[PDB]
């Protein structure tokens, strides 16, 4: 008769309705993804509209339950996840305006195209031409042109749209009793009403700043080494003490440094490990790759994939008569239906992507016993971390030797180890300053600490101070360079990648300590270790029913983020850079710019 | 001295819903559960009180065969001393159960493309059922204290949910046909043994 029993009954009804409706929506979307037509899009949109209308009705019904009289933590969490009105808290015209702004920004980004006046008739979009130019070209002028042209084409059109988006999102958040939209975002890590495991929304700011202060020396050494190699490659465009130009970071924005491996290889005469030829020789197909991934995953005591996974998932390119958008994704359609939709080629990259998606599917299978609203990671950074740790374990030469893909006569020495470590650091350590800078800028903008007449100025000085990347051309306030990124213009949070990077190394070090791995961390493997598998599953099957701090403690013993595992992972590379940079400078100055003459 | 009609309860083209399970009274015949045990097509046969081979050379007064369809994760609730939705609000089995349940996956028959919603289960109720009790009433369940006179509204909703059975559902969500055999002893003479 109390509010607790009524809320319990309401949630029990909502679970058994939303499960079926979301399952139908996901089934329609999957039927669209394996067989793309126009009627398939119509069916998918109809199912999604039904699901969204039902969710809106249920949120409206849930809003009439006072959370102040709710005692159970799980019921409170479900009611709080359901009571998020979101865009409905504003008026109708303002909501339509916000949706129009969002769609306009998405379209401006996805349909952007820019090219020099040499021939305004032929030029490619971002995805197929500009990404290729940013990754593979080594010409300073071409990369600078592509960078500046994409900026002037996208940010100049997104600036007023993004300002109106910012003020509308601030109004939406302040209507929801939040300080700003950045606070609404940070609410993903906020834990309340639980003693010892609580977490505020400024505690995340402090933890991120502290972890980055700890990271700064390793990233500084890596930045110095990359700058030295690039000045050896670009003799007349890099300063000995200056920052790194933005258009020379291997991609359109500099998010990752993966494409700088060819220019920054430590030992070019030593070929990196690549087992695609051994897979071709031993007649390995997609089925064999996924079977080996399943064998690896069950070696650590995790259950194998169900029959429905093998019967329903699309593991190969379905010919050419029918098209399919086969970007590798792990499908959790609900009601026990897990699938992987991926065009699997016989390569090592796809061999690791299979392990990543199987880790996602295992994490999905772990918390299937949780209620519908509690079927997700502990926060927005646990899924990808659990996915990345499995690929890390599979990428070691020891595992390749065990599965036969590497001959026993392979001589693992310090040179291949340093090469692999530097590749992993370009992939991983290079993105943390960029991610932290971008999220800090977005937070400060949403908090009003940055006026409109200083957006780009503060953004670029934060770049110079934190990331160590100086813009190649001077940008005034008419630009909206941050909006050029996909995750920014499409209203997506960005700190999840920082938390993913930290949590994956925390999990890896914890499991390697549980597996009694002796030696460096970059040579660790969790295979044939049921102890670490059980330690991981203990956090996997939690879902988001418990505070993410408790889920983290369940594996690493700590109640907060820890950066010591990352340094323990990269310490051989760190000593290598400390020995290599003794005859060079380590750091950067903000005064130098590529346009200073 | 005729065979008991086990085919009509095992090989029926349709099965009753779990909230409206049908009970068949089988008597005045002969029965051989050996083929039922050695069929090896059933995924669940678990009971305490009689062994599957010892119940053959042992007969009672009357037997009851209850049939219905549930999920895959919900099969365990059909057992003595169990709780949950089906154990409380749909199918209550006493602790002194002298028989056990026969379950088998039926994703090919009871599930079609789009979802087979012909099977319903009672989700909410004012109290738990008694052993072998059945409630078919469809009165709107009141969750709060204000009356609503049997209409969809706040804290009022229809107390029956339809099972969504697709052919591509998980093993825990595929339609599992459950046949429950209950045995009892009274002063009536033995009718079914051979
Ligand atoms: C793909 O969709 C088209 C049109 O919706 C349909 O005719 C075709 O049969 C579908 N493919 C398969 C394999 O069912
Ligand atoms: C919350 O409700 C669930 C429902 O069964 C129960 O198991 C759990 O013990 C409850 N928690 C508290 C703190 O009452
Ligand atoms: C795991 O152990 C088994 C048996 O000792 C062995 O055959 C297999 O190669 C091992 N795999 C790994 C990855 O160590
Ligand atoms: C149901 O039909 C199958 C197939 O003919 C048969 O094997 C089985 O014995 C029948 N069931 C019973 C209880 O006889
Ligand atoms: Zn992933």
């Amino acid at each position: 008769s109390t509010i607790e029993e009524q809320a319990k009954t309401f949630l029990d009804k909502f679970n058994h309705e939303a499960e079926d409706l979301f399952y139908q929506s996901s089934l329609a979307s999957w039927n669209y993804n394996t067989n793309i037509t126009e009627e398939n899009v119509q069916n998918m949109n109809n199912a999604g509209d039904k699901w969204s209308a039902f969710l809106k009705e249920q949120s409206t019904l849930a809003q009439m339950y006072p959370l102040q009289e709710i005692q159970n933590l799980t019921v409170k969490l479900q009611l709080q996840a359901l009571q998020q009105n979101g865009s409905s808290v504003l008026s109708e015209d303002k909501s339509k305006r916000l949706n129009t702004i969002l769609n306009t920004m998405s379209t401006i980004y996805s349909t952007g195209k820019v090219c020099n006046p040499d021939n305004p008739q032929e030029c490619l979009l971002l995805e197929p031409g500009l990404n290729e130019i940013m990754a593979n070209s080594l010409d300073y002028n071409e990369r600078l042109w592509a960078w500046e042209s994409w900026r002037s084409e996208v940010g100049k059109q997104l600036r007023p749209l993004y300002e109106e988006y910012v003020v509308l999102k601030n109004e939406m958040a302040r209507a929801n009793h939040y300080e700003d939209y950045g606070d609404y975002w940070r609410g993903d890590y906020e834990v309340n009403g639980v003693d010892g495991y609580d977490y505020s929304r400024g505690q995340l700011i402090e933890d991120v700043e502290h972890t980055f202060e700890e990271i700064k020396p390793l990233y500084e050494h890596l930045h110095a080494y990359v700058r030295a190699k690039l000045m050896n490659a670009y003799p007349s465009y890099i300063s000995p003490i200056g920052c790194l130009p933005a258009h020379l970071l291997g991609d359109m924005w500099g998010r990752f440094w993966t494409n700088l491996y060819s220019l920054t290889v430590p030992f070019g005469q030593k070929p990196n490990i690549d087992v695609t030829d051994a897979m071709v020789d031993q007649a390995w197909d997609a089925q064999r790759i996924f079977k080996e991934a399943e064998k690896f995953f069950v070696s650590v005591g995790l259950p194998n994939m169900t029959q429905g996974f093998w019967e329903n998932s699309m593991l190969t390119d379905p010919g050419n008569v029918q098209k399919a958008v086969c970007h590798p994704t792990a499908w959790d359609l609900g009601k026990g239906d897990f699938r992987i939709l991926m065009c699997t080629k016989v390569t090592m990259d796809d061999f690791l992507t299979a392990h990543h998606e199987m880790g996602h599917i295992q994490y999905d299978m772990a918390y299937a016993a949780q209620p519908f609203l509690l079927r997700n990671g502990a926060n927005e950074g646990f899924h990808e971390a659990v996915g990345e740790i499995m690929s890390l374990s599979a990428a070691t030469p020891k595992h390749l030797k065990s599965i036969g893909l590497l001959s026993p006569d392979f001589q693992e020495d310090n040179e291949t180890e340093i090469n692999f470590l530097l590749k992993q650091a370009l992939t991983i350590v290079g993105t943390l300053p960029f991610t932290y800078m971008l999220e800090k800028w977005r937070w400060m903008v949403f908090k009003g600490e940055i006026p409109k007449d200083q957006w780009m100025k503060k953004w670029w000085e934060m770049k110079r101070e934190i990331v160590g990347v100086v813009e190649p051309v001077p940008h005034d306030e008419t630009y909206c360079d941050p909006a050029s990124l996909f995750h920014v213009s499409n209203d997506y949070s960005f700190i999840r990648y920082y938390t993913r990077t930290l949590y994956q190394f925390q999990f890896q070090e914890a499991l390697c300590q549980a597996a009694k791995h002796e030696g460096p961390l970059h040579k660790c493997d969790i295979s044939n270790s049921t102890e670490a598998g059980q330690k991981l599953f203990n956090m996997l099957r939690l879902g988001k029913s418990e505070p993410w701090t408790l889920a983290l403690e369940n594996v690493v013993g700590a109640k907060n983020m820890n950066v010591r595992p990352l340094l323990n992972y990269f310490e051989p590379l760190f000593t290598w850079l400390k020995d290599q940079n003794k005859n060079s400078f380590v750091g950067w100055s903000t005064d130098w710019s590529p346009y200073a003459d | 001295t005729n065979l008991c009609p086990f085919g009509e309860v095992f090989n029926a083209t349709t099965f009753a819903s779990v909230y409206a399970w049908n009970r068949k009274r089988i008597s005045n015949c002969v029965a051989d559960y050996s083929v039922l045990y050695n069929s090896t097509s059933f995924s669940t046969f678990k009971c305490y009180g009689v062994s599957p081979t010892k119940l053959n050379d042992l007969c009672f007064t009357n037997v009851y065969a209850d049939s219905f369809v549930v999920r895959g994760d919900e099969v365990r609730q059909i057992a003595p001393g169990q709780t949950g939705r089906i154990a409380d609000y749909n199918y209550k089995l006493p602790d002194d159960f002298t028989g056990c349940v026969i379950a088998w996956n039926s994703n090919n028959l009871d599930s079609k493309v789009g979802g087979n919603y012909n099977y319903l289960y009672r989700l909410f109720r004012k109290s738990n059922l008694k052993p072998f009790e059945r409630d078919i009433s469809t009165e709107i369940y009141q969750a709060g204290s204000t009356p609503c006179n049997g209409v969809e509204g706040f804290n009022c909703y229809f107390p029956l949910q339809s099972y969504g059975f697709h052919p591509t559902n998980g093993v825990g969500y595929q339609p599992y046909r459950v046949v429950v055999l209950s045995f009892e002893l009274l002063n009536a003479p033995a009718t079914v043994c051979g």
